[PDB]
RNA sequence: UCGGAGUACAAAAAACCCUCCGAGUGAUUUUAAUCUAGACAAACCAGUCAAAAUAAUCACUUAUUGAUCCAAAAU
């Protein structure tokens, strides 16, 4: 199938993939009660260290 | 409580807070779930993991916790190496 | 002019001068794999969750510094990612720092190029994932046998 | 009758399992379990 | 400039006669007086509470108090003692050589990144540095010889792709102190004393080209720090040729404090004069 | 102190020196693992389920049990 879209309709080959949606996190608490400590990184943006003024 | 010291004036702290908490920055108090090292055999699998764990204390406990806590360990921390260094700050939070 | 017992110089006799440590030995490291003022190395910051996606291509046949076995046989294994153009296109997403983007992909690539440089490769299959694809090779197999000359 | 606490012992390191044995002994203690080290399936032995 | 200015034209003078200060900025204190806060004056009625007794703050009535049921734990255990590094990132650095606070014209340590108020560090608190992270690491532009107690890989990196030197030195509590607040220091009229060498368990990290370690073989220098290039994918410049070079080569002995003094002298900023001892066994002590 | 029924007729909860039954463990083999979404319950403490991710049954089954600290043990 590669060779077509190059030889073929003067085409880029479209790649596809499979999405499952992002799993569900009820709204933040802003004191998580009788939670494991990870439940921190549930809501974590990204996995970066950032020292905002430091 | 002491509110007031005898020599200094100052607040004093307890340290029985001390020896089983953490203070994380955002305000969130960690602890051990009691009874972790007691009568193992006798539980089951599922129960010695809700144990081993490390949990949250809930806003009542926190400043009540506070309250026998100065500043000093209310402060700000850098630890090298620190496991809970990744931990102290609120992300997201939208009140 | 100060030095004490414990100096550099007093620990370490053999190098000496203040330019001792600024040598750059390029006879040390001859190779220099991945060769980056010929690699067309672009970059897509996204801010919003931060992440930096980092982008190395570079043309698979016009690409000198590895032989020609190691240069066809990386159009075999790698021939999805492979471009309508020849370019080889690899992508780092990760840290939101770029830098270790960068060192991602030229470590996929080091990867690629290890592998593919190594004849000892028998690209061992799981058969796990593919067991489905085995069992519908054959039984799609079974009806292929039919043996009529056709056209 | 009683409850007996036993300490089972794997073969390969320090790994331990802890848990208990019947007084009138109807099965003796020898088991297979999981040893973290090095992930895998063994003869636990009953010791102390 | 502001018109408000022009209405004091208007009015009578300002005198202490007349003061109002700002509203919202006294609360006014009430007294349990009058029909409203007298009459048990918000103490409620008997009970404990109401004759001032009600028991400490721990306690739950005598249920066992809740901070006192959890078991102990290793946490905040030898807390004291575990070393502290205060960071600083990049981004704030490329701000402070931006503004020309800190000048990358000569050579940076510590006391400089004080000075600019551009870091504060809290020697008594266990404090034995300012580490550094990658926070700027595209963002950096500048060509800088830094050196600092603790470093991350990404960090070196982003210095040597400008072409800067980085160097891992160590201070102790008390040379620590002596470095961050020094015209302090000298007015106390002590000596100035020899650098301690780092702990047992630090040593490994100080030892290492790897970290470009202050305590490390140069020999190892050129070799770890090119290196450092090809994993993250840039030409490494020349240091050796460039103009800048005799202020970024520039070291410390692992016993000095200071850029240009040495251990055992004293400064009298009165005079504005340097004492040296000529005393053998003094020179034997402080340059050992 | 713990659990079953009534009191409490249909989500939950619900007292009594109220009415009636039980528990302070047996019996085995198949030794019932790590790790984690989401939940129930709940003043707190404790209690319960549990997908994906890696390699326990029967006796009405529900009850078979105690927190810190402190001691003895080894990993
Ligand atoms: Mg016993
Ligand atoms: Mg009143
Ligand atoms: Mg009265
Ligand atoms: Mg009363
Ligand atoms: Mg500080
Ligand atoms: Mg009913
Ligand atoms: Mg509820
Ligand atoms: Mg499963």
């Amino acid at each position: 199938v590669t060779r077509v879209f190059h030889q073929l309709l003067d085409m880029r080959e479209p790649v596809f993939e499979f999405v499952r949606p992002p799993p569900y996190h009820p709204k933040q608490k802003r004191f998580p009660h009788r939670q494991p400590l990870r439940y921190l990184d549930r809501y974590r943006d990204s996995h970066e260290p950032t020292y905002g003024i430091y | 409580v002491t509110y007031f010291s005898s020599r200094k004036g100052k607040r004093k702290t307890v340290k029985a807070v001390i020896y089983r908490f953490l203070r994380l920055h955002s305000g969130l108090w960690l602890r051990r779930k009691a009874g972790y090292k007691k009568k193992l055999w006798k539980k089951t699998a599922a129960r010695k993991r809700r144990l081993r764990e490390f949990v949250f204390c809930n806003k009542t406990q926190s400043k009540l916790l506070d309250k026998m806590t100065t500043s000093f360990w209310k402060r700000r921390n850098w630890y090298a190496d620190d496991p809970y260094q990744k931990y102290q700050d609120r992300t997201n939070l939208k009140v | 002019e100060f030095q004490s017992i414990y100096s550099l110089d007093k620990l370490y006799p053999e190098s000496r001068g203040s330019d001792t440590a600024w040598r750059l030995p390029d006879d040390a490291k001859q190779a220099n794999d991945i060769p980056v003022d010929r690699l067309t190395i672009s970059y897509c910051r996204s801010s919003g969750k931060v992440n930096s996606k980092a982008e190395v291509r570079f043309h698979l046949a016009s690409a000198d510094w590895i032989a020609e076995p190691v240069r066809l046989k990386l159009a075999v294994k790698h021939k999805n990612r492979i471009n309508r153009s020849g370019e080889l296109i690899l992508t780092s997403e990760c840290s939101r720092y770029q830098f270790r983007n960068l060192a991602d992909c030229l470590q996929k690539l080091r990867d690629m190029i290890a592998e593919a440089s190594q004849p000892x490769x028998x690209x061992x299959x799981x058969x796990x994932x593919l067991r489905r694809s085995r069992i519908e090779n054959m039984n799609r197999e079974r009806l292929r046998k039919k043996r009529i000359s056709s056209a | 009758s009683k409850t007996i606490l036993v300490k089972m012992m794997s073969q390969a390191g320090t790994g331990f399992s802890f848990n208990t044995k019947r007084s009138r002994l109807r099965e003796k203690l020898t088991l297979l379990h999981y040893d973290p080290v090095v992930k895998k399936k063994v003869l636990f032995v009953e010791q102390k | 400039g502001p018109r408000a200015l022009d209405l004091l034209r208007a009015l009578p003078r300002v005198s202490l006669a007349n003061l109002k200060p700002n509203p919202g900025s006294r609360k006014p204190e009430r007294r349990p007086r009058g029909r409203r806060r007298g009459r048990k004056c918000g103490r409620g009625h008997k009970g404990e509470r109401q004759r001032g007794t009600r028991p400490r703050l721990g306690f739950e009535g005598g249920q066992t108090p809740f901070y006192l049921r959890i078991p102990k734990y290793g946490f905040n255990e030898g807390h004291s003692f575990r070393h502290q590094y205060q960071p600083l990132s990049l981004n704030r650095l490329q701000y402070l050589i931006d503004l020309g606070r800190v000048d990358p014209t000569q050579p940076i340590d510590l006391t400089q990144l004080v000075n600019g108020r551009g870091v504060t560090i809290q020697p008594s608190k266990r404090d034995y540095g300012v580490q550094l992270v990658e926070e700027g690491a595209d963002t950096f532009k500048a060509k800088v010889n830094i050196e600092v107690q603790m470093a991350s890989e990404l960090a070196i990196a982003a210095i040597e792709k400008n072409g800067g030197v980085v160097t891992t030195a160590f201070y102790d509590p008390r040379s620590l102190e002596i470095l961050c607040k020094p015209v302090p220091f000298f007015l106390r009229g002590q000596p100035i004393p020899k650098r301690m060498l780092p702990p047992e368990a630090l040593v490994p990290y100080y030892t290492d080209a790897k970290n470009r370690g202050y305590l490390a073989d140069p020999a190892r220098f050129p070799e770890a720090r090119l290196e450092l290039a090809r994993k993250y994918g840039y030409v490494l410049p020349d240091i050796t040729k460039d103009e800048l070079f005799k202020m970024l080569s520039t070291r410390k002995d692992p016993r000095q404090i200071f850029f240009g003094l040495a251990p055992g002298w004293v400064v009298n900023m009165a005079d504005k004069k340097i004492l040296k001892p000529t005393d053998e066994n003094l020179l034997k002590y402080y340059s050992s």
